RNA sequence: AGGGGAGUGAAAUAGAACCUGAAACCGUAUGCGUACAAGCAGUGGGAGCCUACUUGUUAGGUGACUGCGUACCUUUUGUAU
RNA sequence: AACCCACUCCCGUUGAAAAGGUAGGGGAUGACUUGUGGAUCGGAGUGAAAGGCUAAUCAAGCUCGGAGAUAGCUGGUUCUC
RNA sequence: AGGUGGUCGGGUAGAGAAUACCAAGGCGCUUGAGAGAACUCGGGUGAAGGAACUAGGCAAAAUGGCACCGUAACUUCGGG
RNA sequence: CUUGUCGGGUAAGUUCCGACCUGCACGAAUGGCGUAACGAUGGCGGCGCUGUCUCCACCCGAGACUCAGUGAAAUUGAAA
RNA sequence: UGUCGGCUCAUCACAUCCUGGGGCUGAAGCCGGUCCCAAGGGUAUGGCUGUUCGCCAUUUAAAGUGGUACGCGAGCUGGGUUUAGAACGUCGUGAGACAGUUCGGUCCCUAUCUGCCGUGGACGUUUGAGAUUUGAGAGGGGCUGCUCCUAGUACGAGAGGACCGGAGUGGACGAACCUCUGGUGUUCCGGUUGUCACGCCAGUGGCAUUGCCGGGUAGCUAUGUUCGGAAAAGAUAACCGCUGAAAGCAUCUAAGCGGGAAACUUGCCUCAAGAUGAGAUCUCACUGGGAACUUGAUUCCCCUGAAGGGCCGUCGAAGACUACGACGUUGAUAGGCUGGGUGUGUAAGCGUUGUGAGGCGUUGAGCUAACCAGUACUAAUUGCCCGUGAGGCUUGACCA
C-alpha cells in the first residue's frame, strides 16, 4: 500500500537519490536544456523549481541556503543573477517537459527538460 | 494490561513485597487484566514477619497499571508501575493500609473498602 | 476538510490561557460522586502538548504519593473546567519525555523570568 | 430500508456533550437527491424509485443518458441509484433531503471499503505465522497445509487463500443519528463508515430495529 | 516440478493466442506533413508547430 | 551481411555449407469443421458444405449428431493398471 | 590484528563455489605457520589412530594385459500364411 | 564472490599493521528502464508484558576503554 | 522393575541436587575414590536483557511483477 | 509409496462434552442420575518428559469420541527411532552383538496437468449503444458468562432457595474505520562524535548501520473506536394432546384437528441472466445508389460511416500487469506558485557582555513531506482506428 504517498524510489538509496537530483538540477541551470528519462524528469521538477522561487529574493541568508541545497558556486551565481530576475513575475511553472521517444539501448522513455523562456 | 508471568508489586501492608500473575480469571482464553480485574497470583518476596508467606497461591485485584485506564471524554491516566491488592478468601483485603493513589473505576460495590482507605482517589 | 473545520468551530468556546511544555499548571477537573459535583485539582509539569484545534490535548506529570502519574487531558472537553499556570519553565524541547527517568533533584526545571 | 439518500464521506470528527462525553462522529454531506424514474407493478414488476445526485459536465453525459434525464426535468448528476421501496408514492421530479431522518433513528450505511491490493493469508484471513526462529526455513508467513493425502486428493472449494482484500461493498448496521443539519445538508452518524473520504455512501433506516 | 506428458502442438499454440502485439498511436504534423508519435516530439524536432531542438 | 536483375552453362531449386536430397521438427495459402461441451481420440451409421467432371445409384476433402469402445511391450495366477 | 583453523546460526543446494559467503568463534613464541628442493606407495607406504590419507577415486590407487573371466540372474530378440 | 610465497606502505584521530575519514595511485565490479502487490532474503524502530517460545534462551537483545576504590567459597599457595 | 523412597528447589519438576541400599548387571594400573586450574565439552538453576513469544505493525534496500535484449534445466507412450 | 512427536491449515461422522427440547426418578427446592431427539456454533493455559498418553497447578459453560496414507516434510522442524565416532553394564577367546543406556551427527526440486484463491482477454445472448435493475442459485453469520428486578416470592421444620419473564455489563470470534489513545513514519525539524572538502573565519555538505540520537505531518496500523450474532414466520424431531371407532370399554390415529427445539426453509450480509432457460425497464443512433447470379438470412463495387467504444495523455485512498474511477483547454486532472495548518524549537547576519567557552536582543525566530483553500504559470493537441445505411422467416390476435 502507498495511499496518498509522494515520491519515487527509482531503485536507489535515499542518499543516492538526493545526490543525483542536485547534479541534474545543477546541469539544468547551466545548459538550460537537458535530455533525461521521463520518470526522472517528473521527479526533478519538485527539486529545481523551489530553487528558482528562492532565487527571487536576493540576500546573504538566501544565497547561503541555496548553496546548501546545490553545492555549486556557479549554479548559485547562475541563479540570483539571471534566473529569479528572468522569472521575477512568473508565478511558478519555470520549466517544461516534453516526451521525445525512447532510448535505443533499453527502450527507456525519454523527455526534454527546459526552462520556459530561454532567450536562445 | 497484565498477563501471566507479569510481576507487579503490592499496595498493602500484608507482608507481600512482590507477586507474579499466574492466571487471569473471568472467561476462557482471556488475555489481559486491566485496572479493577481479578487475577491469581503467587508471592515471590515477603516481609520477615508478614501475614503472608513466599510461594503462596491467592487472589488479588489490579489497582494501578502502566497501560492505564480510559475515560469517557477520551482522556487517559497512566502510572509508573503495576500494583495489586491481595484479597482473602471472601474477596476482601488482607492488609489494613493501602499505599499510593487509586482510580474511580474501582469505586464499585465490591471494592469500596479499598477505596475508602487509599490516600488519594483519582 | 472544509466543512469538518466548520463543525469543529462551533465547539471551541473556552479561554484556555497560553502555556508551553515545562510549565507547572493546575487543572480543575469536574468530578461527580453521586448527585453532587465538585472540582479536583491536578498539579504538575506539562511534558507534551498536541495542537490540533478541537482535537488538541496536553499531558501533565505529577508525583502523587510516591508513585508517579500522568494524565492526558482533552483541551476542549467540558471535563477540563479551567487551567492556570503557576510557574513558567525554561526548556529547549517540545516534548519532555526525558523527565520520566529522573526522580528528585535531577528532575528540576529552570525558571523563565521573562 | 425501502428509502434513503446518497451522500459523500467527509471525514470523522467528535462532538462533546455538556455531560462531558465525546461521541465519535462521521460527517456525511447529502446533496439533495432528485427523483429520476418511478417504477410500478404494471411496468417493471417490483416497486422502486430511481435517484440521481451531484452534477456532471455536459460533455461527459451521453445522448442516451441526457434524454433519460430530460424525460423528467432533473438535470444530470454523478451516478444513478435505485431504492427498493415497499409502499410509498413518488413523482419524477421530486426532492429527497435528510429530512426523512431524525435524531436517534438507527440507520444502516453502505459504502465501498478501502482497497488493499493483494493481501496474504495473515492479513486477509487472520492466520497465525510459523516460528521466526528455531530452524524455520524461508517459511515464516507462508500458509502451510492446504489439504489431506489420497482421500480428497484435491483442494476443497472455498479454501482460504491469499489475494485482494477487496474494495467490496459492506454495510454497518444499527448506527445512531446524532445531528441532522438541515440547512447545510449534513448527517452526523455515530461511529465508522466504510470507505475513504469522498466516496459515495447510502443511508437507509435500520432493517433489524429492536435493540 | 516438471511435466508428466509433453504438450501438444495445439496446447502450446493456444497459450500464445494472447501474445499478439498492439500498434502505436501515430499522428501527422499538420504544418509540416511528418508522421510522429502521438504526444511526442517529432523525429525532426517539431512539437505542435514549434521547433524545440534545432537539430 | 543478404538479396533483385543481367550474364556462363544442357541444367544455378548445379552458386561455391554447391550431385540426389527422405523423416522428425517449423511455417505460408486454400477448402471444411470448431466457443452449453466431459474420457486411449478410433470404428459402424450419417446430414450439410466445398471441388472435379463422366451433371448425380459418381470420385475427392471435411465429419455436425449418434451406437460401441480403459494404448503397446514385458513379467505373471492374474495389469487400463 | 596479520597468519593457521573450522564451534553456532542463516543463506545457498539447477550454487558465484563438485564443500563457499556474511555475521559471531579458537590458537596466535610455539608439540607454531610457511616457501623451495628431496625420501617413503599398492597387501605396500604414512598415520598424536578417524579404516583416516596415498592427484575431486580407498575395508586395498590408477593404467594396460590374462579378457569376450563367470553370471542356475534381470533385460532384449527384427517378414508372411 | 575460492586459492597463490616475499618487499614498500603517507596524513588526522588511535596502544596499534585494529577502526573511521582522506593523500599518492586506482576504480564504479559488461544488461538496463520502470512500478513500489503477496511472499523470500539482509536490516531499523516498536505500546503493555518479559522466556509465558522451544527438544534446548537457537537467534536476537545486552556488556564492552582508561584511572581509582573494592572483591567470596576453595586452593596444588601460582591462582580463582 | 522405575517417574524406586525420602528431603531441596518450582503454584505445579519423568530432568537437576543431597541421601538410602533391594549393586537385574560397580570395584581397585581395560586402575578405585577425590581434586585447585583449564574446556567453541554434557545436565540443572538465577540476575540483566530482549519481537523467542502473547501477536504481530510500520519503514529501508535486493529479488518477485511490467517493458526492451540474450536465453537454460530436469522431465516426456500419445492426449479432445 | 519418506514410518513418531511438534508447528501451520483443515474436512467429515455422531456412538453429544457445553448450549437447546423432553419421558422416568429411590425428582420438595438448589443441584443430580438414566434414557430419547438434536451436529447450528463453541470446545484451556503451564510444570515434567522427544513424547502421543499420563500425573500435577490454576481456569472454563464445556475443556467430546473418532475417520481422513494412525490427514497434512515437491507446507516448516528434526527432539525420538534407524548409517558411519566414542564410552558404560552384560554376552563372546575373538572379530563383534544388545525393543539396554549415553554424548555428537548434510532434510534437494524454478509447478506442465487436475484442484484451489484472485484477476483478465474472446465470443454468444438475433440491429447497435449508454444506464438502472429482477432473482433461479451460491456463499458468509448463528458461541456464551456474570449481576440486578420479579423475590428472599414458589418449595422447605430449617438451612437454603427457584420455573416462566425483563434490564445491564463482559470473555472469545468477525467486520469496518483512524475522531480519540499509542506504534511507525531512512521523503520534516533539531542536538552531537571522528574525519575530508567548499581559498580562509564563520556557515555548511559528503562518509561513518539513517554515524549515534531526541521529536514528529500524511498514509498504514492495534494494543484504539464503533458495530454484529437477533426478534419473527413456516414445516417438523422426541414428547404432550382434542375428538374417535375397528374391539358397546379403553385408546394421540385407522378418517379428522392442534402444541412443539440452537437442527431444516425464509428472515440479516455479499455474489449472482455464460440462469446457452443467456430475463426486464428508460433513453439514444442510423431513412444511398448500382451490378453478377448458383435469383434470396447471397455475393461484388462506389458513396457513406451515426449513437458509442478504444488508442493517446494528466492522474487516483483503484492497482502485480490488467480491470475500475476522474479529467483532457468550453479544464483545477497532476506539478509549481500564493495563503493557512502541522512539526521542530529562538536560523544566518549584526549589536552588546566576557580574556575565552559561552550568555543576552533582534526573535516563537528560521525551515517545514504526503494536508486544506485558491490560482491556468507548466503538462493534458489542432488526432487516428473500430462500430453502419432502419434490423430474417412461420403462425395467431388486434388494425388499416
Ligand atoms: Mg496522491
Ligand atoms: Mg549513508
Ligand atoms: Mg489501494
Ligand atoms: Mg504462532
Ligand atoms: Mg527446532
Ligand atoms: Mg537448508
Ligand atoms: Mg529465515
Ligand atoms: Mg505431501
Ligand atoms: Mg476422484
Ligand atoms: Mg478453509
Ligand atoms: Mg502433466
Ligand atoms: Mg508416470
Ligand atoms: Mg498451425
Ligand atoms: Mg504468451
Ligand atoms: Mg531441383
Ligand atoms: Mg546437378
Ligand atoms: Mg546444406
Ligand atoms: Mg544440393
Ligand atoms: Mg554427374
Ligand atoms: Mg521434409
Ligand atoms: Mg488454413
Ligand atoms: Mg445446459
Ligand atoms: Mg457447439
Ligand atoms: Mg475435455
Ligand atoms: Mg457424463
Ligand atoms: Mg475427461
Ligand atoms: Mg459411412
Ligand atoms: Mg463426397
Ligand atoms: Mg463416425
Ligand atoms: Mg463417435
Ligand atoms: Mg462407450
Ligand atoms: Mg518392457
Ligand atoms: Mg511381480
Ligand atoms: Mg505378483
Ligand atoms: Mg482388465
Ligand atoms: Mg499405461
Ligand atoms: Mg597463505
Ligand atoms: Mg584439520
Ligand atoms: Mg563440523
Ligand atoms: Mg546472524
Ligand atoms: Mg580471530
Ligand atoms: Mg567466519
Ligand atoms: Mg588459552
Ligand atoms: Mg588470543
Ligand atoms: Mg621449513
Ligand atoms: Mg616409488
Ligand atoms: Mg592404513
Ligand atoms: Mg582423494
Ligand atoms: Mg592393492
Ligand atoms: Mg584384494
Ligand atoms: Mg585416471
Ligand atoms: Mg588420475
Ligand atoms: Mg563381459
Ligand atoms: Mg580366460
Ligand atoms: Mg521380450
Ligand atoms: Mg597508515
Ligand atoms: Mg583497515
Ligand atoms: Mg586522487
Ligand atoms: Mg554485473
Ligand atoms: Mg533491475
Ligand atoms: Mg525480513
Ligand atoms: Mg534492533
Ligand atoms: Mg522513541
Ligand atoms: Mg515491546
Ligand atoms: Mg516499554
Ligand atoms: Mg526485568
Ligand atoms: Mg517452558
Ligand atoms: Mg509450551
Ligand atoms: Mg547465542
Ligand atoms: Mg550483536
Ligand atoms: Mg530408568
Ligand atoms: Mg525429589
Ligand atoms: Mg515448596
Ligand atoms: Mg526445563
Ligand atoms: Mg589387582
Ligand atoms: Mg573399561
Ligand atoms: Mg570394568
Ligand atoms: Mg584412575
Ligand atoms: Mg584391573
Ligand atoms: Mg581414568
Ligand atoms: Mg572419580
Ligand atoms: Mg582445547
Ligand atoms: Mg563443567
Ligand atoms: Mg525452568
Ligand atoms: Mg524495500
Ligand atoms: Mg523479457
Ligand atoms: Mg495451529
Ligand atoms: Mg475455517
Ligand atoms: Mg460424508
Ligand atoms: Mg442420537
Ligand atoms: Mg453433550
Ligand atoms: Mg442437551
Ligand atoms: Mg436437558
Ligand atoms: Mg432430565
Ligand atoms: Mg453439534
Ligand atoms: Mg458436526
Ligand atoms: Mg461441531
Ligand atoms: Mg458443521
Ligand atoms: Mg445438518
Ligand atoms: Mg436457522
Ligand atoms: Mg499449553
Ligand atoms: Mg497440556
Ligand atoms: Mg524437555
Ligand atoms: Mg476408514
Ligand atoms: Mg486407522
Ligand atoms: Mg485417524
Ligand atoms: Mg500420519
Ligand atoms: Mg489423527
Ligand atoms: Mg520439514
Ligand atoms: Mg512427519
Ligand atoms: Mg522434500
Ligand atoms: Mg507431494
Ligand atoms: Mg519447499
Ligand atoms: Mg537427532
Ligand atoms: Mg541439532
Ligand atoms: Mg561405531
Ligand atoms: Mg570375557
Ligand atoms: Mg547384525
Ligand atoms: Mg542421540
Ligand atoms: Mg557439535
Ligand atoms: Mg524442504
Ligand atoms: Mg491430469
Ligand atoms: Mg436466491
Ligand atoms: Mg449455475
Ligand atoms: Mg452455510
Ligand atoms: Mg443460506
Ligand atoms: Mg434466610
Ligand atoms: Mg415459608
Ligand atoms: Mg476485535
Ligand atoms: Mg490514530
Ligand atoms: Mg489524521
Ligand atoms: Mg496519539
Ligand atoms: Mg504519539
Ligand atoms: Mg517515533
Ligand atoms: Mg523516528
Ligand atoms: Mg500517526
Ligand atoms: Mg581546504
Ligand atoms: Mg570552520
Ligand atoms: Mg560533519
Ligand atoms: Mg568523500
Ligand atoms: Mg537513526
Ligand atoms: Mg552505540
Ligand atoms: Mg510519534
Ligand atoms: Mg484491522
Ligand atoms: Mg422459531
Ligand atoms: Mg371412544
Ligand atoms: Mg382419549
Ligand atoms: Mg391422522
Ligand atoms: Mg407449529
Ligand atoms: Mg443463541
Ligand atoms: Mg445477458
Ligand atoms: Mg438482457
Ligand atoms: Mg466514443
Ligand atoms: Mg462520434
Ligand atoms: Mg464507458
Ligand atoms: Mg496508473
Ligand atoms: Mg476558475
Ligand atoms: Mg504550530
Ligand atoms: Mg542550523
Ligand atoms: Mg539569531
Ligand atoms: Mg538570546
Ligand atoms: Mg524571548
Ligand atoms: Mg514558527
Amino acid at each position: 500500500m502507498r495511499h496518498r504517498k509522494s515520491g519515487r524510489h527509482l531503485s536507489r538509496t535515499s542518499a543516492h537519490r538526493k545526490a543525483m537530483f542536485q547534479n541534474m538540477a545543477v546541469s539544468l541551470f547551466e545548459h538550460e536544456l537537458i535530455k533525461t528519462t521521463l520518470p526522472k524528469a517528473k521527479e526533478l521538477r519538485r527539486v529545481a523549481e523551489p530553487l528558482i522561487t528562492l532565487a527571487k529574493e536576493d540576500s546573504v541568508a538566501n544565497r547561503r541556503l541555496a548553496f546548501d541545497r546545490t553545492r555549486s558556486k556557479a549554479a548559485v551565481g547562475k541563479l540570483f543573477n539571471d534566473l529569479g530576475k528572468r522569472y521575477a513575475n512568473r508565478p511558478g511553472g519555470y520549466l517544461r517537459i516534453l516526451k521525445c521517444g525512447f532510448r535505443a539501448g533499453d527502450n527507456a522513455p525519454m523527455a526534454y527538460v527546459e526552462l520556459v523562456d530561454r532567450p536562445v | 494490561m497484565i498477563q501471566t508471568q507479569s510481576m507487579l508489586d503490592v499496595a498493602d501492608n500484608s507482608g507481600a513485597r512482590r507477586v507474579m500473575c499466574i492466571k487471569v480469571l473471568g472467561g476462557s482464553h482471556r488475555r489481559y487484566a486491566g485496572i479493577g480485574d481479578i487475577i491469581k497470583v503467587t508471592v515471590k518476596e515477603a516481609i520477615p514477619r508478614g501475614k503472608v508467606k513466599k510461594g503462596q497461591v491467592m487472589t488479588a485485584v489490579v489497582v494501578r497499571t502502566k497501560h492505564g485506564v480510559r475515560r469517557t471524554d477520551g482522556s487517559i491516566i497512566r502510572f509508573d508501575g503495576n500494583a495489586a491488592v491481595l484479597l482473602n478468601n471472601k474477596q476482601e483485603p488482607i492488609g489494613t493500609r493501602i499505599f499510593g493513589p487509586v482510580t474511580r473505576e474501582l469505586r464499585t460495590e465490591k471494592f469500596m473498602k479499598i477505596v475508602s482507605l487509599a490516600p488519594e482517589v483519582l | 476538510n472544509k466543512i469538518i473545520q466548520q463543525i469543529e468551530a462551533e465547539q471551541m468556546n473556552k479561554e484556555i490561557p497560553a502555556f508551553a511544555p515545562g510549565d507547572t499548571v493546575i487543572v480543575q477537573v469536574k468530578v461527580k460522586e453521586g448527585d453532587r459535583q465538585r472540582l479536583q485539582a491536578f498539579e504538575g509539569v506539562v511534558i507534551a502538548k498536541r495542537n490540533r484545534g478541537l482535537n488538541s490535548a496536553f499531558t501533565v506529570r505529577k508525583i502523587s504519593n510516591g508513585v508517579g502519574v500522568e494524565r492526558t487531558f482533552q483541551t476542549y472537553s467540558p471535563i477540563v473546567d479551567s487551567l492556570s499556570v503557576k510557574r513558567r519553565g525554561d526548556v529547549r524541547k517540545a516534548k519532555l519525555y526525558y523527565l520520566r527517568a529522573l526522580s528528585g533533584k535531577a528532575a528540576r526545571i529552570k525558571e523563565k523570568l521573562v | 430500508m425501502t428509502i434513503g439518500v446518497v451522500g459523500r464521506k467527509c471525514g470523522m470528527t467528535r462532538i462533546f456533550t455538556e455531560e462531558g462525553v465525546s461521541i465519535p462522529v462521521t460527517v456525511i454531506e447529502v446533496e439533495p437527491n432528485r427523483v429520476t424514474q418511478f417504477k410500478t407493478e404494471e411496468t417493471d414488476g417490483y416497486r422502486a424509485v430511481q435517484v440521481t445526485a451531484g452534477e456532471r459536465r455536459a460533455s461527459r453525459v451521453t445522448k442516451a443518458q441526457a434524454g433519460h434525464f430530460a424525460k423528467a426535468n432533473v438535470a444530470a448528476g454523478r451516478g444513478v441509484w435505485e431504492f427498493r421501496l415497499g409502499e410509498e408514492q413518488y413523482a419524477a421530479g421530486d426532492q429527497i433531503t435528510v429530512d426523512l431522518f431524525q435524531a436517534g433513528q438507527m440507520v444502516d450505511v453502505t459504502g465501498e471499503s478501502k482497497g488493499k491490493g493483494f493481501a496474504g493469508t495473515i492479513k486477509r484471513w487472520n492466520f497465525r505465522g510459523q516460528d521466526n526462529t528455531h530452524g524455520n526455513s524461508v517459511s515464516h508467513r507462508v500458509p502451510g497445509s492446504i489439504g489431506q493425502c489420497q482421500t480428497p486428493g484435491r483442494v476443497f472449494k472455498g479454501k482460504k487463500m491469499s489475494g485482494h482484500l477487496g474494495a467490496e461493498r459492506v454495510t454497518v448496521q444499527s448506527l445512531e443519528i446524532v445531528r441532522v443539519d438541515a440547512e447545510r445538508n449534513l448527517l452526523l452518524v455515530k461511529g465508522a463508515v466504510p470507505g475513504a473520504t469522498g466516496g459515495d455512501v447510502i443511508v437507509r433506516p435500520a432493517a433489524k430495529a429492536r435493540g | 516440478a516438471v511435466q508428466q506428458n509433453k504438450k501438444s502442438r495445439s496446447a502450446r499454440d493456444m497459450r500464445r493466442s494472447h501474445d499478439a502485439l498492439e500498434s502505436n498511436a501515430l499522428s501527422v504534423e499538420k504544418s509540416t506533413g511528418e508522421v510522429h508519435l502521438r504526444h511526442h516530439v517529432s523525429p525532426d524536432g517539431f512539437y505542435r508547430g514549434r521547433k524545440v531542438v534545432d537539430k
